[PDB]
């Protein structure tokens, strides 16, 4: 005389559809979770990395030199190189860097360059130890966004002789074997560097990213593609996309031969031939209501391919202005699932190899046994794997995200709740006699029970009811009640996985 | 409220504690809990009862004869 | 002894198939409600915005100058330019607009145009602070429609020297880097400018629309499509449909690659290739018998893409002669479905960016706690949504659509009414005990229960039963009928949400 009810792999967050007419398996509320695998598991920790350096750090982008890795860390008016030991200065003198003159960076020929929109761009070649200005750049003339593409470099957002025009592609000439590009004069008709104005809409010109074997050019409203066909025009423009474009800068990632974009107003996915919405009738209207107004302009993303994940950080409306981002949604391509998280108000982020340095032995392991850990042959350097890393900007930090399960040492909760439960029968009163959990790890969970008498009203919660992983089998309670709701709440100090429950039900108790 | 407290709540509590059960789950519209707290509240009356029945033996046969002619 | 039957996120309205034979998840009439997410909603309410600027309004176009949103209104013989806060006259001196010339308008090279079918075209250049206009433009030559199309203008409907052509498309030469086009003279072989003339039907070019990366051309009766090519030709034209063409301007917008289109006797999508009605057996019948006969060309299409929405908006029968649109009909087109709203006697609308400029503080709150409200976190301006501005011309009126929950202060009513249900039994009689309806939020409904004992006969309906949202869980009633009939009726000062509703009915009670 004991009924019973299996809920296996809830997974993801959904806020738009109203609780009552969710699937069984989907959650109504959370904070501070993965779903992966069809399981649910605690949110990556961050630890403090490379504290030697001076000075905050803008933006950071990985790479490898000379069989080794190192990550270039553009500071406010001077650059630094880092190998996981130490920290060197390569500036050449005082850049004019800041928040609003970010910095655009990558690899052509060999050689590294590097600009922001206020100062002429800087090249670093394999045989100097030092960054030198760009040689042929134009006097006067500043770029928003530089990029390479095949054999050319790319301008975009170009202000000249203290005119400015945002709508003009500027590209330079092929300049094949080795080195950089030798002019960018178009007025040239015997080279191939040349110019278009992209003028049909009062939208400008914000980023520009590869995809498949084209440029994809994001205005704020519409979406161009640009190729390569040599001849006597060198590129082709073809407009793709006219209703919809980006919100900012760094807000468009590929992935699978697909481009994640975050526009305005909407969150969406393309090919570059048929576009649909992947935000749409699960978190949207949640979404678009959490953006601080006065700082609807630091959000980017970025992408965890080992992981598989998307991460859109922002600032949401419970910081006051001026703060950073210290928000993100997290959306996984594979399960089609999303997830909120918080953030330690950070401002840029990378995605790279990063050696930490830590020695395994034996006498030299804080972090006691109940700590996530890894598996046994594991050390503290994974050479085929990637690893984030962030920078708070105020608060002069730069944190890698992965193995550690705390904010730093810091705790946190994690929380998981779902309600409107009835079965299918919402006349009868039932009675809900225990909660059977399937969580593997360790740690201590706590369970809430609670009733609702009409959908959507008030709910009546039942006191917290502890749960040890690993030992205890379930938690008796006795809750009649029309809406059964659920809350789990992970306290930190442990790694735990937790992939569905069950509900064990007395005989129902009447109907009014 | 103005009589906290009576002699039958002091002898047997688990009358009106059965008797309430079963008021409430008369109220809440509940047939099987119902039928079952009013036998268990009438077993307890009848117990009560029998047990007033039984205190003195010698008694039992008297005042049941009476008069008959 | 009680059955139970459960209604599940009933949306859609839909009247040509007979209420009898709908699904159990249809409404068969309705007013002033809103589908979303498998929710009816009440419908957006309007607050008057702009309420200091003089004369009546024709046209609006909303757009972004120096880092921040403007608005230009075109009058009806003095452009005006708001920022929110001040509204600054900036027309040359005094145009001869009406309501039967109306304003094209957009940019080129960061210039903004503007054009009237009774004036020469004017532009705005990012230096001056008015309008001047149109150099190069040809002597006495007026066009109807005039937009841009890549590196080039268009002009569509023409007038020159006292003598129309209306089946003309006139393209002006390309232009370089930046500036207007430098001619217009199509005799000239030198240059890229030219004509066309669509003549093979008796229909006339009504309106332009781009789609992708080519240029839609719709007639009163066909659709053609013409892309640039360059070369010898610049521009090549393809006819695409002859069965169908469109209303009138503003009746053709884009969403997701397609085409939504409002013809004469049909509403259509089309991507160019494949061509597909939606409003055919839902309200197809009742749309075209509500048009006012004198007033069928005020007619428009506006897009809500957060919302995922497209308004048509016309003037009903209910309306004398002479009056603007007054009535609307709302297509999701995420999940198929048609509702039903009244306007405020509007004339054109425009979707956009806007600052009400709203203080929040604490003691600056008029509309107490049960009206609308939003999230705490969420303010007065959120940039990262846009909003839905109508103008009423005849009024002098501008409305913002959103937030409140009033008709400016007045309260308006909600109406959803399902006939016919029977539950597959056609000959005994039912008994329906209660109705218990699924609603959050706050307010008073009213509930109608009416029998019917001949499919398509009249129907005795019983009193209205009030139910307070939140508090109460059913309404008890008594109603022996053959054919089920319900209607709900919503109130205003709330805000509600209605995903479904359970009628409990007893044992039946004979087959007379």
């Amino acid at each position: 005389a004991l009924e019973r009810q299996e809920v296996k792999n809830p997974t993801g967050i959904v806020t738009d559809i109203a609780p009552a007419d969710l699937p069984l398996e989907k959650w109504s509320f959370g904070n501070n979770v993965r779903f992966k695998n069809g399981k649910a598991q605690k949110a990556l920790g961050h630890t403090p990395i490379f504290d030697t350096a001076q000075a905050p750090i803008l933006d950071m982008f990985p790479f490898i030199r000379n069989n080794i890795p190192y990550w270039l860390l553009c500071g406010e008016q001077r650059m630094y190189l880092a190998d996981g030991t130490t920290v060197v200065d390569v500036s050449p003198g005082g850049h004019s860097a800041s928040v609003t003159s970010r910095w655009s960076s990558g690899s052509f020929n060999g050689v590294i360059f590097a600009n922001n929109p206020s100062n002429y761009p800087y090249v670093l070649m394999p045989q100097n130890s030092g960054f030198i200005p760009m040689p042929n750049w134009p006097a006067n003339t500043f770029a928003k966004r530089m990029k390479s593409f095949k054999n050319f470099m790319i301008a975009l957002n170009v202000t000249q002789n203290s005119v400015e025009m945002p709508q003009m592609v500027w590209w330079s000439t092929s300049a094949d074997a080795g080195g950089i590009p030798v002019s960018w004069d178009p007025t040239d008709p015997t080279k191939d560097a040349g110019q278009n104005t992209l003028a049909d809409t009062n939208g400008a010109i914000v980023d520009g990213v590869k995809l498949r074997d084209s440029f994809i050019i994001y205005k704020e409203d519409s979406v161009y593609s640009m190729r390569y066909i040599g001849g006597l025009f060198i590129f082709q423009f073809q407009q793709l996309f006219n209703d919809v474009g980006i919100l900012g800068p760094n807000c468009a990632i590929e992935f699978d031969g697909n481009h994640f974009v975050v526009g305005h107003g909407d969150v969406y996915v393309h090919n570059g031939v048929q576009k649909q919405s992947v935000i749409d009738a699960q978190v949207r209207k949640f979404f678009f209501s959490d953006i601080n107004p006065d700082n609807y302009q630091r959000t980017f993303v970025i992408a965890d391919h080992v992981n598989t994940e998307m991460w859109v950080c922002y600032s949401s409306t419970r910081s006051e202005p001026g703060k950073h981002c210290d928000r993100a949604i997290i959306w996984n391509w594979k399960e089609n699932t999303w997830s909120i998280r918080d953030l330690p108000n950070v401002l840029s982020g990378a995605y790279g190899i990063i050696d930490p340095k830590v020695s395994n032995l034996w006498d030299d392991d804080p972090n006691p046994w109940d700590t996530y850990t890894s598996v046994w042959g594991e050390g503290s350097y994974n050479p085929a794997k990637s690893s984030m890393i962030f920078s708070s900007f105020q608060d002069k930090k730069l944190f890698l995200f992965g193995n550690n399960s705390t904010f730093s040492g810091q705790n946190f909760v994690s929380t998981l709740e779902r309600s409107d439960i009835y079965l299918g029968d919402d006349r009868m009163m039932k009675t809900v006699s225990a909660i059977i959990p399937h969580i593997t790890g360790n740690g201590t969970c706590n369970i809430w029970v609670g009733n609702a008498q009409v959908q959507g009203s008030g709910i009546r919660w039942k006191g917290p009811y502890p749960y040890r992983i690993g030992q205890d089998y379930k938690i008796d309670t006795k809750h009649v009640g029309r809406y059964i709701a659920l809350k789990f709440d992970f306290s930190s100090e442990g790694d735990w996985y937790f992939n569905g429950y069950t509900i064990e039900m007395a005989p129902k108790a009447g109907m009014r | 409220l103005a009589n906290p407290t009576t002699w039958a709540l002091t002898k047997y509590p688990q009358i009106y504690l059965y008797g309430v059960l079963e008021q409430i789950y008369l109220y809440t519209m509940d047939e099987a809990r119902s039928q079952f707290w009013g036998q268990k509240l009438e077993r307890a009356v009848m117990e009560l009862q029998n047990e007033e029945n039984a205190a003195d033996f010698a008694s039992t046969r008297l005042a049941i004869k009476d008069i008959e002619r």
